[PDB]
């Protein structure tokens, strides 16, 4: 399972994108059934009030409402279902772009298997306890790994790149969704005026008509510019943390500071990258495996192998 | 929501004044739906035409709530971890 | 599922791409049987029975509503055109055969035992402990047996498979099918999605029956199955796309022989020898999935490590 | 958990505020004037909320 | 399922068709339900009760709408072929036949107990290590296991080569389907020239309407008959594939399978001949598998009864 | 599920009949629900209280469409037979009732007890290998420990027949049942008729008193209805041949004598009861599990053991 990898903006953005997707189904519902338009011509032909007798038939009303449907209204107010389906289909796919790649997935699958297998290793917390037999043999195997993970996934540069491709991605298409519905959000009204020429087909070639789903759809649009909103905010932080602290470089020195061990060398690139991606989910992790990292530790622990 | 015009008004208001025969109010089933159409986005109360909506709304934020630190993954790994050496 | 080792990424993406052209034939079929109607006006004013079009009074057809349906089924049934009435249809039974083509190799019993017993010994390898423990390169008596058969099964399923090559016969020839059949979706789609139109003009003759000889009908649903069409063959373009890649790593290279040569310099046992036919092609299906699973099923495939299992089991 | 019983506990007042001083507006008959009399020809009108 | 192993390219074939043909039925049963109709104007001008049919003006016909919805339904009932408004009912019972006569081999419990009895020993007959052991030419569990395997064959082989009910029963269904098939095929392409759209009714009801002929179009009439033309190609293909079944049935004896082919190529000469319905079992499953029998088959032998029991001992 | 092998032939295959008529029942719903009505037309001509029936122009009513649809609701109301109106739901009440009385008994608590441990210990000794030894004429612990099983719950269920008479009961049910509903559905068939003629006495609020009603979905309803019975009389068929099989003979009285002969253990007694029923109905569905199951409940080859 790769929801340890998974950080809290992610999973947020995770179900920001399911409601997107249920907004959209329910706007696209919404258009399917209920969406109509109702058209009446303009200029037709205590006291007493008489109607307005228009002389039209029922299919010449209903010519007028497609009529007007099809010219009248604004496009955004008939396929903004359909955008927002669109959008949060690219939002979801897009979402997990770092997780679905292949040598990506098979780093990260290393990372956390490494990371388990040293927080189950007994020697983690006996070499803690220590500085501040068969385990014996186990931590030296692991150790090796640990090295052979360095050998293997430090010297490239793939993950944090990626990555920042993918904030990138997400900010910029936020940005085209807010700045595009904006501009046409206030397209959507009730009240619209219809002047197709059918004056030869209906006499009248002037109409005022009304969408009857104008206002649901207002709000559709107003709750998805609000969910878009709260996404980018989550886009922008992230964009925030990954530039503003270079996850090029971890600095251990907390670990140097806590663990009596001074020897530990700063991890680099992508082991840097993930173990603040750990730090943002469990920084104990993190200042356990950095005993596990310092070469000096692993002389100490061959000294002890030798003894015993 | 089913409307019928007033035929004596006297100030914006409906006035309410051999057998009984039915009042002839001239208007097309299109212009009964236009009319229905404007009384129901002008004068109905938001509350009516909002109120399943708010509901569901509610409800989502409420169960958002009593879900959130099961998907929170800083508090989903404790308890994860709590229910697995429970159990075992 | 348990087949997902044999199915690359261009695999997955046309099952992904089918579906979603699954959801547009579903939603237009919905609409098509719903709400697709053809509201058609008389044509007062026709000069040479086409419509002249020439405070203002309504038009009085003197129609009833009875005739008005009837007038609308007529100018539906016998003017508007078949495309844009069975484009749902026709996406629904494209998608499907699109479907049974991709799945023909799933359920054709001949090449489906062939997968099953393919799929049953890469995962019995994968979890087999000797296999880790050669991969490394003191052992269960009864694990060392059980290595041993399953040496054997390589064995004997090296020679049931490689006498016969219907398995890569049978994917190119889906391959094939589907890339003309997607040549045939795309010239027909792009010389008929045009005529989806809204305002069509109709000319029925039922004078007799309503009194009118020409009507101009708009279609309601045109637009909608305009854009969605056009969607439409978008998708099908990126499944042409990624059929056509397929069609090119068909002959890229022979996928009937899939040599060892990478395998065995980075491994210890460099011995073993090539496979061929339905065992290399599936080899270069798993190596499409993950390389992993093919080098560790290359420790059960050679004689050098028959020897060292038999001596290992000596000493065991 | 303290937190979510406190957002769960103010959200709850703040719906039984708002819903029991807006459910008496849910009302059957309603009466609109609308202005619409350049296309219909009345002006007040009696709907029913079914 | 289970019986996976059971069902060749044919029955899958067939089962495929059918469940495309059941998506067909509830499409048309849907769409008949919902959509079907048919608009019926009077004829203004008659000759002999019959239509006439002598800037333009709209004829008025002078009819309510329930006098239009009236002929419409005594149109519908009386002038409209049969097989136009029951179309749907007829491919969802063909279907619902064809799927139970096919089904009906999982669901007799004889043949049902059979075919599952028989799954069972060749499913742990390909997962037994002495199969491998034997096909290559032993722990004190796995004999035990091979000896318990070995006498459930043999008492197999006397269980079901008494009566051969399984054979008949398959028999039987295929000669169902393929008279289904053709009954089907007669009767749809004879009666499928009567979807059409545009119908003149003649149903006398002038006491109430005011007109006795009417001309009604039928809404849901071509897009009836390419479901009717679907229907029939589908009914073409599994009335091809069921004939082919036959065929195979008939051709050769299957409750006759020599064993000569696998005795001669394996170690073991000694392979009984089975006959009857164990017969026609092995050859469903060749016609699956051939691996599965040539891996179950080492269990027939006498010859490896005598190596198991002398490796027991030792 | 685990209660197939109680399942014969009759048992099946009539349930597959049950599922059956409930789907004509659902469709008969739905077309209840979305599209029962009656076009009524009132009859100008009316003579002794029914319509006389005495280019071309159209006949006015000045009726309104609100007219007519009070005609249509009065008049499917009270002149158009009851059976026409509520066959499906008459259907759907007959298969509920007809599932109910075929499954509880396994719903039944003290029956389903009875099975489930029957079936079981049925399954784990089909799973023992010493019954080919014993039919030929760690693991002889296991044979032990099942031998006493068995023993234990033959002395447990060999006691009362309640499984039987419950079966007996549930087969009655079922095929009085079906003679109550073949003999009222063919007498009321012929009421699903197309045209109908109402009489309802509403000229106060109409203006007229007769009126010639169609009703769309009776053909429909009524193949519908000859499908129903075609259905039931095949299962009262079924349901006829198990009561003649379970009065064929004694099923309360199970004799092992072909297999006690067949096989070296002649000491296997008559079983009685509850157990003689399920073994009666084991023979039924596969001779081959009461046979493999026989050696078990003899003594002797304990002996052997
Ligand atoms: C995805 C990327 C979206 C980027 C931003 C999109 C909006 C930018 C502006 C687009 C624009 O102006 O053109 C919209 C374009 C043309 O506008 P007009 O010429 O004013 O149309 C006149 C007739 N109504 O509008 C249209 O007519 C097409 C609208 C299509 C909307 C999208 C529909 C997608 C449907 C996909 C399938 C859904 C299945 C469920
Ligand atoms: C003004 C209402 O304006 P109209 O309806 O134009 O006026 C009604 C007359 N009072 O008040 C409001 O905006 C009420 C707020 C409505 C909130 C409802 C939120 C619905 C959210 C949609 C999500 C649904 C997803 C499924
Ligand atoms: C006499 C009929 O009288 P009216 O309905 O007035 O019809 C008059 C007949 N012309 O009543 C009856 O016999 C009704 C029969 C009831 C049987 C229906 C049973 C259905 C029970 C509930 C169904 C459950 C479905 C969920």
């Amino acid at each position: 399972a790769f929801r340890v990898l998974k950080p809290w903006w992610d999973v947020f953005t995770d179900y920001l994108s399911v409601a997107m997707l249920m907004i959209g189904v329910f706007g696209c519902t919404l258009q399917v059934m209920q969406d109509k338009i109702i058209c009446l011509p303009k200029r037709v032909q205590t006291v007493e009030m008489k109607g307005l007798k228009t002389d039209l038939d029922l299919q010449q009303y209903s010519f007028i409402n497609q009529m007007c449907y099809e010219r009248a209204l604004h496009w955004y107010a008939k396929y903004f279902p359909y955008l927002v389906l669109i959008h949060t289909l690219v939002f979801m796919l897009c979402s997990n772009f770092w997780f679905k790649f292949p040598g990506s997935s098979s780093k990260i699958e290393h990372f956390i298997s490494i990371l388990g297998k040293c927080f189950d290793s007994p020697w983690t917390t006996r070499a803690l306890s220590e500085v501040s037999k068969k385990e014996g043999e186990q931590a030296k195997a692991l150790f090796e790994k640990v090295k052979k993970f360095r050998l293997h996934v430090e010297e490239g540069d793939i993950l944090y790149a990626m990555y920042v491709r993918q904030t990138v991605l997400k900010v910029i298409k936020f940005l085209i969704i807010i700045a595009y519905n904006s501009a046409l959000v206030s397209k959507v009204q009730f009240t619209v005026d219809c002047n197709v020429d059918i004056q030869d087909m209906t006499g009248y070639k002037n109409f005022s008509c009304n969408h009857t789903m104008a206002h649901l759809f207002s709000k559709l649009s107003f709750c998805y510019l609000c969910f878009v909103s709260i996404y980018g905010l989550t886009c922008l932080y992230t964009l925030y943390w990954l530039f503003y602290r270079s996850l090029r470089e971890y600095s251990f020195e907390y670990v140097r500071q806590e663990t009596g061990i001074d020897d530990i060398p700063d991890v680099k690139n992508d082991f840097a990258f993930m173990l603040h991606m750990i730090d943002q989910y469990d920084p104990l992790y993190s200042k356990r495996f950095a005993v596990f990292l310092s070469e000096v530790s692993e002389n100490k622990l061959k000294q002890l192998n030798l003894n015993n | 929501m089913i409307c019928l015009p007033c035929k004596w008004v006297t100030k914006d208001s409906c006035n309410d004044s051999t057998g009984p025969t039915g009042i002839k109010y001239d208007l097309d089933r299109h212009q009964y739906n236009y009319v229905d159409a404007v009384c129901y986005e002008n004068r109905l109360h938001w509350f009516a035409k909002y109120f399943p909506y708010l509901v569901l709304l509610h409800t989502l934020i409420f169960l958002a709530c009593s879900n959130f630190w099961f998907k929170f993954p800083r508090t989903s790994s404790k308890l994860e971890h709590f229910v697995s050496i429970l159990l075992k | 599922p348990a087949y997902r080792i044999l199915k690359p990424w261009w695999d997955v993406f046309t099952d992904y791409i089918s579906i979603v052209m699954l959801m547009i034939a579903v939603f237009g079929g919905t609409l098509q049987v719903d709400q697709d109607k053809m509201i058609c006006l008389p044509c007062k004013w026709v000069t040479k029975d086409s419509c002249n079009d020439s405070g203002p009074t309504g038009i009085k057809y003197d129609l009833d509503r009875h005739q008005y349906n009837y007038v609308d089924a007529v100018c539906y049934e016998n003017r508007l055109h078949w495309f844009a009435k069975y484009f749902p249809y026709l996406v629904l039974l494209h998608t499907l055969i699109f479907l049974a083509c991709s799945n023909f190799w799933f359920k054709f019993p001949r090449t489906s035992s062939k997968l099953e017993h393919f799929v049953s010994i890469l995962l019995k390898c994968f979890d087999s402990p000797w296999t880790t423990r050669a991969l490394s390169e003191v052992l269960d008596k009864k694990e060392g047996e059980q290595a041993k058969a399953l040496f054997e099964k390589v064995k004997k399923f090296r020679t049931h498979v490689e006498e016969g090559d219907i398995v890569y016969r049978l994917y190119m020839r889906q391959t094939i099918i589907k890339v003309i059949k997607f040549a045939l979706i795309i010239c027909y789609t792009v010389y008929y999605v045009h005529n989806i139109k809204f305002d069509v003009d109709c000319t029925v003759d039922i004078e007799s029956l309503t009194g009118y000889r020409t009507y101009r009908c708009a279609h309601p649903l045109a637009t909608l199955f305009k854009i969605l069409a056009s969607f439409y063959i978008s998708l099908v373009i990126f499944y042409g796309l990624i059929c056509m890649y397929t069609l090119w790593w068909m002959l890229r290279r022979s996928l009937k022989k899939y040599s060892f040569e990478s395998i065995r310099e980075e491994s210890s046992y460099s011995d073993i020898p090539d496979v061929k036919n339905d065992f290399a092609f599936m080899l270069h299906l798993i190596d499409q999935y993950d390389p992993l699973y093919s080098k560790r099923f290359a420790v059960f495939l050679s004689e050098v490590s028959e020897n060292k299992l038999r001596q290992l089991n000596l000493n065991n």
